[PDB]
Order: C-alpha cells, then structure tokens, then sequence
C-alpha cells in the first residue's frame, strides 16, 4: 500500500484484514460482526474510553500499572490482586516481547516452559497465543477497564485479537512503538500497520463501539525532550484521527523538573486539541497520561518509593487523567504482585493526599510552556511543509532528514544526532541540535540554559554531563553532578 | 592489549539500547575494539561477528528478562563455530524478576558462560575482569 | 519569679541556675566554665547553628529524623545508623516522656527494666539520668550536630545538661512544649521556665558559642491553622531573642494542601524576620523546618510511603531548611532503625529529585500568604494590647481570654473554644472562631471557603466534618469526604 | 442500650488527647455514661472515679508506649479497692514499637486486663465488646 493520510476505504481495510487474520490461527476466532455484539455489552465501568470520561469530568488522576505473565490462570490471578489489593483504576496487560517481534513460536516455547518452572519465562502476556477466547477470560474475571500495553511495529493482529477480546484500549503509534522497540523497520511500514490498528478503531466507533487509542509518549524514557516528545504524540494524534479514532490519551513521560514536566504535560494537551480541529476534527475526546520515571531507578525500595511519589504529585498537580505506576523492583525485574501493589497502593495515596490541588499558573509556567509550544511547532511546522501538507509523508522524510530525532532510539531510521542534557535546574534541554529545525532564539535559550549548569559545576557542558544524567536518578539524585 | 576484540550486544528480541551506547563508549575507553551488533540480535549475530573480527570475546547483554531462553546454547554453536575457548561474559536483568542472585550465577554458568553479571553492574567491572581473563591487566 | 518580657539579668539567671542545678545529682556534672571550652572544641560539621547556616546558603533542604530510646550504647547504635544508612544530615535525640514530666526516677526504672528486658520499654532517651557524661558519649560517637527533641514544659535541667553534653539545638517554647504536652501547667509557669532555657542559650552566645534553638510548630498535630500556629512560632521567636538567642529556626506542621502550606512556611519566615526586625533584634539568623504530617497516618507501609513523600515535595518547593522525616511505622509504634533509615532515604532521595526547584509565585499563593499575614496579624496585635506591650504578658491573657486557641490541646490553661476544619481543598480553616480576634471580613473568607466543601459533599460544615479530617490521611486520603 | 458507666482516661505521663476526645463521643454516642478523667492520669486518678461514680468499666488509653509500664498493677489496686471483677480494657499503641500482637496481648491480659486492643482499633470494636461483656447487646 501507498502512505498517505487519508483514511482507508472499507475495501482497503477489509482487503488488509484477510491477510492479516493468517498470521496466527487464533486470527480465526476474530468474528468482528460477533465482536461487535460482545463489546457493546460490556459494562460502562469495564470500558476505557467512557470510564476516561468520567474521570475528566470528575477532575481527578487515575492510577494503571503494568502487568503480565505468559500463563492465563496466572495474568488473571495477579489484574485481580492488582485490582483488589492495589486499588487499580485501570488494568493493563502488558504483552511478552516475542509477541511483540511477531515470534508466536517463542510465545508458545516460553508458555511450555513456564508451565513447568512455575514461573513465568515470558516478559508479558502472549496475547496473539491465547487468542480471543483467552483475552475474553481475562476480561471476564476482572471489574475494570483493559488496555494492551506493549511496544510492537506490525500490531495488526494483536489490536484485532484484543479488541476482539474485549480490551477497549490500545496503545502505541507508529513513531513510537517503531523507534524505541524496533532497529530495521521503516518509519514508512510502521506508520502503514499503525494506520490498520488505528482504522480498525475507526471501524468499531463507526458501529458505536468506543476504544481508547494511547500514543506512547516516553519514547526511549531517556531524557526526551518535552518539545520532541509532544510533537510524536500529537502526530501519532493527528494520523489516528484520520482513521477515525475518536477517544485518544496522549501521553508524557516525566523528565523531573516539575515546572517543566507540568508545562510539557499541558503543551501536550493543549496543542493536540488545537492541531486536531484546526485540521478539522472536531469530534475528538483528548485525555492525559503521565509516566512516572521511566529511565533508571535506584535499587533502594525506599529510595524507588522517592521517584514514585514525587512522580505522581508532579502528575497530580499536572491534572493528569491518567499516571502509570512504577514498581519498587523497577531497577531489578518484573515486579512481584505485591511490589506492584505497593506502587499503586503509594501512587493513589499521593493522589488522594492532593485531591483537586493543581499548580496555579506562574510567570515561570507560562514562560516554559511557550518554549515548548514553539520548539514543537518549528518540528510539526517542519513535518508538514516536507510532506508537502501531508503529515504522514512529511514523518517518513522528517526521520530521513533529521528534523524528528529520539534520543538512544535503536531503529536505524533514526539520525541519532539530536543530544539532550539537563540544565541547572534539571530541565531536558537540547544540547545538539542535529538537523532539528529551531531558529536562533530556541537554540539561544538552551544554551543559556545549559550554560547556568556549566558556570555551576565548574566544567564546559558535555556528552559526559548526559552519562552523568542517564545514571544519575538510579545514584540518588535528579541532575548529575560531579562526583 | 594489542587491540583486543569483543563483539557487544543484545540478544533476542530485546531491544534496550542505552546500556550498549555506554557499554560500548567505555570498552572503547578501555581500550578495546568493540564490535558492537546492536540490538534485537540472534546468537548467530554474535557467532558471525565473532568470526570475522577473531573477537577474544563476547559480551551479551540481556536486559529484558528473556534471557533465560534466549542465552541457553550459545556456548555449544561457539564450539561448533570453531570458537572454543572464547570467552563469554553475560549481564544485564538477564532473568525475569528478582531472584536470589546466586541462584542466577549457577544457572548460567551451567549453560557455558564464564561470568555473569547481576543488574547495575558498572561496566568498570567488566572492564577489570575482562583485562584480566585475557591477561593484559 | 515575676514575668516580664526582659532578659534576665546575669545575677537572677545565676540565682535560678543553682537551684535548677540540684533537681537531680547528675546537675552536679554541669560546670560552665568547662562546658564552654568543650564546645567550642567541636568541628563546625557538628555544631547545629553553623551547619543551618551553610544549609541556608546553599539553597539546599537538610533532613532529620526523630529518634531515641532508652539504654546509651544502643542509642549510639542507632544514631550511627541514622547517619550511616539513613543518610541523614542532622540528628535527634528524642527524650522519653518521663523525662517531659520531671520524673527522672521513673526513667531509672525504666532504663533497668529496658536492659532485663532487651528491648527499650521509654519511648526516648533519658538525658538528665544520663546526664552530661553520657550526653557527650553520644555527641563523640557521631559526626553530625546533635538536637535535643522533645515537649517538656520545665527543661531547665535537661537544657542545662545537653547543652554542656555537647548537643548544639534544643527544640521547644513556652507555649508549645506546654499546650500540646501538658494539663495542669500554667502559661505564666511555662513561659518563665523557657526564660531561663533562651536564656542559657544566650549567655552561651554571649561567650562565643552558637547554639540553635527551635519552637516546636506543630503543636497539637490535628489540623492547627497556619495562622495560630504562626503566631505562636513568631511569638516564640520573640521572647528567645530576648533573652539573647542569635539562631533560631521556626516550625510548621504539614496541612497537606501544598499552596497553603508553602503559603504558611513563607509568610511564618517572613513575619519571624519583620517581627524580630521591628522589635529590635537586628542580629538574629532565622530558618525554617517542615514537619511532615504529624497526624495520624494509614497503617499501611506504601502508603505511608505516599504520604512521607508528597510532605517532603511540599517542604522542597517550600525551600524548608529542613525537613523531619516520618517513617513507615508512625500508626503503630516508634520505629525500628530500619524503618527510620527507610524513610530518611525516601526522603532524601525526593529531595535530591528535586535540587532546587521552587514553587513559583502566583496570584493563588500571593492570596493564600495575604490571609495568612493578616489572620497572624490580628492574634500578634491583640496579644500585644492584651500585654500592654509585653508580649509574654500578652500571652498569658491570650490564653485566658481564648485570643490564642490550640486545637484539642490537653492543656487547662487552653480555651478549647476554636475549632478547625477543611475547605474544599483541603486547606484547613476556621469552622468555630471562638475568641480568636478575627475582623468580620477574615472570618466571611473561611466561611466562604468552607461553604464550598458543604455545596460538594451534599452536607453543612459540622464537627463531624472534623472528625471525618482527623481519620481521613490513616484512611487513604487528605480530606474526610463522605462514605 | 441500656445506660452504664465507665471511666475513660490515658495513663501515665501521656499527653495524647485527640483520641479520648473521640472515645468520649463515640461511647457517649452508644448510650454509655463516660467519666473522662483526661490526659496524664496515674491509677489512682482511674481507680478514685469508678468508686466515686460506680463504675461498670475502666477503659484506659495508652498510646505513649510505656503503657507496658504504666500499666502493671491496677487490676491488683483495683481488687484492693473494692472493685472486684470491674472490667479493664487496654487499648491504644500499649508497647513499644512494632510488635507481634499475640505475644503483647498475653503479656496483658496476665497483667489482668479483660480486653487488649491492637493500634487502631475502632471505637466501635470497644462498644460492641463492652455492650456484650455488660450482657445488653
Ligand atoms: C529505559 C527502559 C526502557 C526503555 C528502553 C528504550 C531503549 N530502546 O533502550 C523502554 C521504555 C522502551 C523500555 C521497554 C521495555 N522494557 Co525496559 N527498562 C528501562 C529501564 C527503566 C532502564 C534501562 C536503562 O536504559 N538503564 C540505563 C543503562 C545505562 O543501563 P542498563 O541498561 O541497566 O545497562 C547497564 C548495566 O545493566 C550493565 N550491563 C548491561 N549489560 C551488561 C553486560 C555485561 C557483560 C556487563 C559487564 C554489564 C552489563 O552496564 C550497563 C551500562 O552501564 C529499566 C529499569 C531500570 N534499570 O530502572 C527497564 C527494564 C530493563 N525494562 C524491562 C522490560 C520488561 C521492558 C520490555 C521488554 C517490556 C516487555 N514486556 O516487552 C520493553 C522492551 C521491548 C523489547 N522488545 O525488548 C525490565 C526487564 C525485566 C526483567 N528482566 O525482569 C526492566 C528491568 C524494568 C522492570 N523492572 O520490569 N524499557
Ligand atoms: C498527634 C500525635 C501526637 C501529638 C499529640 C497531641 C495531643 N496532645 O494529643 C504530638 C505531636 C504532641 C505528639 C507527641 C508525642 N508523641 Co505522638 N502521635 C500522634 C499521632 C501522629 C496520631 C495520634 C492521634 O491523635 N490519632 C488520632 C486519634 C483519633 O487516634 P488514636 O489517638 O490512635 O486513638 C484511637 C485508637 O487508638 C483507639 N483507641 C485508643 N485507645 C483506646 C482504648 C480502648 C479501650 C479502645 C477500645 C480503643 C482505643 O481509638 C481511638 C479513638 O479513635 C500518632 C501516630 C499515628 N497514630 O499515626 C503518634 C504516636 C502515638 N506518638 C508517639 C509518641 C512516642 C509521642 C510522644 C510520647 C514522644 C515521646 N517520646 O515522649 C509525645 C507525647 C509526650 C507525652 N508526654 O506523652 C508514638 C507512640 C509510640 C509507641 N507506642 O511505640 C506514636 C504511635 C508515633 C510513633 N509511631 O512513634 N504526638
Ligand atoms: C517499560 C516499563 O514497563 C514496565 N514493565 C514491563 N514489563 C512489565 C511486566 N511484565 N510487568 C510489570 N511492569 C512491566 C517496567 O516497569 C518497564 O520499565
Ligand atoms: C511526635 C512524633 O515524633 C516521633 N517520635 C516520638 N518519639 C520517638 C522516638 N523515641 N523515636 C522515633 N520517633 C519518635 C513520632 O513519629 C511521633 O508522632
Ligand atoms: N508502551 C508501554 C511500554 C511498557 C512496556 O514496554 O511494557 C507502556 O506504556 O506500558
Ligand atoms: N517537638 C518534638 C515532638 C516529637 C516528640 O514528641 O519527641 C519534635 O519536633 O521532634
């Protein structure tokens, strides 16, 4: 097929979905007539996109970890704790990486050997192997919404499985589950296999059907910067839009200046709604993610308990919809339920501990979120004008060119150019700028920026200063600091 | 010494890549030529590189849990490659959760590694041990 | 003695010392001559008043944890592991609560029945049992300056024998280690024992040796306003200073609505300096110390991790000099070392994730100090009249009059009259007024604020509102909303 | 439920008063007559109001932790007193730290308290014990 941002005809759609069914036997258990009838009668309190809703209105933050396991009677042992004993507003289920490389040979290997270790060998739950007919277990045995967490390229067929399944929530995008979870796929193929997941939605809303859709905002989770960050969201946004998606969470990924982080969160939520109706849809209902610290933690429960909490008061104040919850094991492995519970349990207890409070605005705010909008303007400016108007086009030749550019990305669609450091209040900032196309004063104000830090340390800013950076919250502290 | 060789990278499906950017940077600083296969890389990845660089060693790193699969066997298709002896270091979160350390250690020792690494090793350690293995400390 | 607000002459002050000297045997190791050379013996890194100053200058929050018990060498051991493990940057020591009530024979027992029983059986340290000899085996064993804690309303004796046991802060006052600690000892009785605890403080600075002193700002714990509790530091601040005390930090306790709380510490370190600065005292170093929640906590171990955390962000963004740490077990009992070491590390670590960041001001938090300001203006002006110009005179008609009101203070001398509550932010407010001398506009505005919370609960502002916000934090959230 | 008196009180040097506020209400609440001899109250003070007022019950508060001190002997001054079989309850945060609750209970109830209540614990628990123990459920 053809790359274009225009929504693909029903024939196109059904044409892709035949093939796409083949992948995997379990293709066969998707009946989207029968699929339709099912998740209409799920209940309003198990469906993502309406209970997103209700929490908007509501003016509060809903907690959701991650979770997963290879086995079934296991994944749905530890959603229940997670739900019961963690006080989960949402459950994910977090997909095992095989799946996610499309290796359903390696899932069913790893749910043999699990069965007979008694543990799970699997880093998630092999959703594509359990098939309609398992997602529909693990639906059915819990009380609140679900979503597939993940970081898969060619989501196809997992996206039909789920949502057949019941799973009312989908995440990922094009950019963001290609680029910092794939080294040899083309911007241009993962944008394409994200247009079916988000066409497929499309096709579901267009029958009454609601599904949430979640670009993955943190990207790499390694000192992103907000601009960069906020304009993969609202791309990955604007190109499911098109398709017809019409319940969208965008996300961010907490970088640890509060100001800055708050700044990048509202940028985020303001300029997606902007962007949408000024490209004409108008029917769009936006919602907030916050990740709590998604680059190294520190192997000191007490002290991952520090990251967590500070975290989500950052996200409580950002008047986030949503926060994800990290784990005391976060530095060490896949949490146990009851470290993951301790997260959620920490988690909601900042959230109930700041109930309705929000940062008031400021003349530092209001200062930072007009950088960001205008960085993330100069990049979607850049986009569009490359794509000659279309968006997805101008993506594949912004990759190609540099102008969009994530930092430690494996994929080698991506420049690698761009590097990022922390200023002296511990602010991402932009230390090269690669073919990032900034005027003067936005490339002026970062070294002003990032000059403060130097005068401060005593050494000239450096590739060593962002070392010191990506190890520095796992060593007990925000900025990295000499010695 | 004499411009020893490593092949780096990660195995599997795995695709985390900041520890290999730094793993790499400081084996170079080290001193070392790294050959660096990257990420989301099969044992024949490690096995072919090994081969055409006359590599003195292989790091594998292993971060996101899979390892335990991933990793069993390389020892025997290094033998079968003609790379007896080679030395193969392995480190990273190469299992799934929080285990009791040496418990992992055993285990892959047992499937042929000469050392394995527990999470937050610094690569400093690497670089000491792996000066002297190959006796150029 | 009569009470005046002057300081005691060098004649008067020796005419209490000895007698206050005989109180117990171990007064006998007090000499000052001697005591005076071993102080100015130790390292500036182990003097409390020098150590605030450089914390001041760095702009960064230092943390200290609460802790004591009975035997001497095993509250060396734990100290040595605060400091080691913990990380802590100051330390306590936290005297036993017979010890508070003069009742050294009971600490004799208690510290035999804690050696039979291997355990310590006094919820602190016994310092006058002790006395000087021990005090100093504990300064020397540790390499951080060392601060009395407690709530004593008659420290004369401990001052005078931690103070020559090398310990450089005693924390305290007239009317907060009275109120909150005691029922049957007057204002007037308590003030003039405090007299003589600034006072020995003074002539200490008098021969060269700085010594910090700290009234105690949270009181009662339990939903005192920012203003009463303001006025009581300020006023605390005052009489010390008169009678020669050169460094002084005062205190807040944590309410739990960030604005208002970095509202209360600002406007209390603002009015401690204009105070101190209109009444004369030119030479005075003030800084400020956050209590984290001091009510109760939820018995769950992340959540109190939820709760340690979001306090330390508020003293962080407040920039508190320092920060005093709860720990994981504050709903069942005094903390084991390691529960002490885990939340000094959890909150340490969210303050080093937070390197000097700052709430910004706003329009919310410019209108949230100007209450404040004014609210403590009207209590400091009456108290003022009341005394004819004596403010330790004032005090004790204050108190008869109900002018200065401490919510559910034990004390008799205490009106009982005000009584607090939340708003609909959780800011707490006056629900009863009492005789607390308010202007009818100051009284509209909590009655404005609290009309909120009665329009969004669905019920009239009540007592059984407050009782509601004194379980609500140990039940998982900030304000008692219904169910 | 039928009208009864206990006297209410925390022992000892302990200053905690917000929870004797609240046990005050919640009993009086439930229909009980409550003699509220407050903060910092020895034996003596308990012992002294149950004559005086016939009490049905003695509830001490301790939430200090030298409860385990304070609390020795009173069922033996009690008993010297006049007050055979009163009803002693214990309640609060009555030891040092964190415990293992089993072993503190009996280390009360050999002390001679009827009841010993856990940090926590809900007036409404007492309410319900005492309301069963004075047979008027
Ligand atoms: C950043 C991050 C990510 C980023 C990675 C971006 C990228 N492409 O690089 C994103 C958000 C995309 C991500 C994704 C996922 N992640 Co991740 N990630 C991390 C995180 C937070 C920090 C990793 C990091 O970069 N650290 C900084 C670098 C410098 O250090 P490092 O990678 O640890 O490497 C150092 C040391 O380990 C050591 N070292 C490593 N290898 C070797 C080898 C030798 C021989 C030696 C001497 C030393 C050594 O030296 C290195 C350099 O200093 C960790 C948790 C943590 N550490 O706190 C989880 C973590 C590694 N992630 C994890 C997982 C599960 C995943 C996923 C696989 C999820 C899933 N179910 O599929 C996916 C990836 C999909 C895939 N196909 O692999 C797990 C692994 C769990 C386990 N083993 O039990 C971790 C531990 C989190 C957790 N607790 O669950 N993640
Ligand atoms: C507020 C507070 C204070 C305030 C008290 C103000 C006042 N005068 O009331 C201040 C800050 C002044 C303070 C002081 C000190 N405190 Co204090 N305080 C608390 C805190 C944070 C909450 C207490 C509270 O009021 N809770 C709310 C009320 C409603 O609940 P409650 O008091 O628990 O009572 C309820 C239940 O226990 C139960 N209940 C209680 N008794 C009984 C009896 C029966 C028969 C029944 C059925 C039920 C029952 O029902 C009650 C009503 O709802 C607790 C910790 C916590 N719980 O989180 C520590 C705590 C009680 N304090 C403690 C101590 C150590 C002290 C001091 C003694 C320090 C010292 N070393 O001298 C001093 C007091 C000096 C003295 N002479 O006693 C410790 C006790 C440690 C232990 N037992 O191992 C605690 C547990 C904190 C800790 N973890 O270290 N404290
Ligand atoms: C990308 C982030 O997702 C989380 N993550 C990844 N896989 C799982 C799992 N199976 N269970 C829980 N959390 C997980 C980790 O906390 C990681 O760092
Ligand atoms: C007043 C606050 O001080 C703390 N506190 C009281 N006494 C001790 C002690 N000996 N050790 C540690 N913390 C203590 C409690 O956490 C309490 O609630
Ligand atoms: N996109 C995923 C990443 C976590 C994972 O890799 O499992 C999320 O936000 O949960
Ligand atoms: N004023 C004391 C109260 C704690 C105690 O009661 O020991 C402090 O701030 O530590």
């Amino acid at each position: 097929m053809e790359l274009k941002n225009k929504k693909w005809t029903d024939e196109e759609f059904h044409k892709q979905r035949e093939e796409v069914l083949q992948q995997w036997p379990t293709g066969k258990e998707v009946d989207l007539q029968e699929a339709v009838d099912y998740l209409k009668k799920i209940p309003a309190e198990k469906n993502f996109a309406e209970k997103l809703v209700l929490a908007k209105k509501k003016g509060i933050t809903m907690a959701q970890p991650r979770a997963g396991v290879a086995l079934l009677d296991e994944h749905i042992e530890l959603l229940r704790y997670l739900q019961d004993e963690g006080g989960a507003d949402f459950l994910p289920s977090t997909i095992d990486a095989y799946t996610r490389q499309n290796r359903y040979d390696e899932c069913e290997n790893g749910i043999k050997e699990s069965e007979k270790a008694g543990r799970s060998l699997l880093n998630g739950f092999p959703g594509v192997n359990f098939g309609v007919k398992g997602c529909r277990k693990v639906l059915e045995a819990v009380n609140l919404p679900l979503q597939a967490r993940h970081g898969t390229p060619d989501s196809r067929l997992l996206a039909e499985i789920i949502h057949a399944g019941g799973w009312t929530s989908n995440e990922g995008g094009g950019i963001s589950y290609n680029v910092p979870y794939a080294k040899n796929v083309t911007i241009e193929k993962s944008l394409l296999d994200w247009q079916y997941c988000d066409r497929l939605v499309g096709f579901y809303e267009e029958q009454g059907v609601h599904i949430n859709r979640e670009p993955f905002g943190p990207l790499t989770g390694t000192l992103v910067p907000p601009s960069m960050s906020n304009a993969v969201g609202i791309t990955e946004a604007l190109l499911a839009a098109e398709q017809g998606v019409k319940n969208i969470t965008v996300g961010y990924g907490e970088c640890g200046n509060m100001i800055q982080d708050i700044a990048a969160l509202r940028c985020l939520e303001e300029q997606t709604n902007e962007y949408l109706k000024a490209y004409g849809y108008n029917d769009v209902f936006v919602t907030t993610v916050f990740h709590q610290w998604m680059g190294g933690f520190p192997q000191d429960e007490s002290k991952a308990f520090g990251v967590i909490v500070t975290a989500t008061t950052i996200a409580a104040l950002a008047g986030a919809t949503k926060v994800i919850v990290k784990t005391p094991h976060e530095a060490i492995g896949i949490p146990t339920k009851e470290a993951n519970a301790a997260g959620i349990k920490a988690t909601k207890m900042a959230l109930n501990m700041l109930e309705g409070q929000r940062m008031p605005m400021s003349k530092e705010l209001e200062t930072e979120m007009a950088v960001i909008k205008a960085e993330t303007k100069c990049i979607l400016d850049k986009m569009f004008e490359l794509g000659k108007g279309d968006l997805a086009i101008g993506t594949v030749k912004a990759f190609e060119t540099g102008v969009m550019d994530i930092p430690f990305g494996p994929s080698k669609y991506n420049a690698g150019k761009m590097m990022p450091v922390r200023d002296n209040l511990g602010c991402v900032r932009y230390l090269e700028f690669g073919n990032v196309p900034f005027t003067e004063e936005i490339k002026n104000y970062n070294r002003e920026r990032l000059q403060e830090r130097a005068k401060f340390e005593g050494r000239d800013v450096s590739f060593q200063m962002v070392i010191d950076d990506i190890f520095a919250v796992g060593k007990g502290r925000l900025i990295g600091r000499p010695e | 010494m004499e411009k020893k060789t490593i092949v780096l990278g990660v195995i599997g499906s795995d695709c985390h890549a900041v520890g290999n950017k730094i793993l790499d940077h400081a084996f170079t600083n080290a001193g070392f030529n790294v050959v660096n296969i990257g990420v989301l890389s099969p044992q024949e990845n490690f096995i072919k590189a090994a081969i055409e660089t006359k590599a003195d060693a292989i790091l594998v790193s292993s971060l996101y849990g899979q390892g335990e699969i991933d990793c069993k066997g390389l020892r025997q298709k290094c033998d079968e490659a003609g790379l007896e002896g080679i030395l193969l270091y392995v480190g990273g979160n190469i299992v799934v959760g929080k285990q009791h350390w040496p418990d992992v250690e055993k285990r892959f020792k047992d499937m042929g590694y000469d050392r394995v690494y527990a999470p937050g090793t610094p690569p400093e350690v690497g670089i000491a041990d792996l000066k002297k293995d190959l006796n150029i400390e």
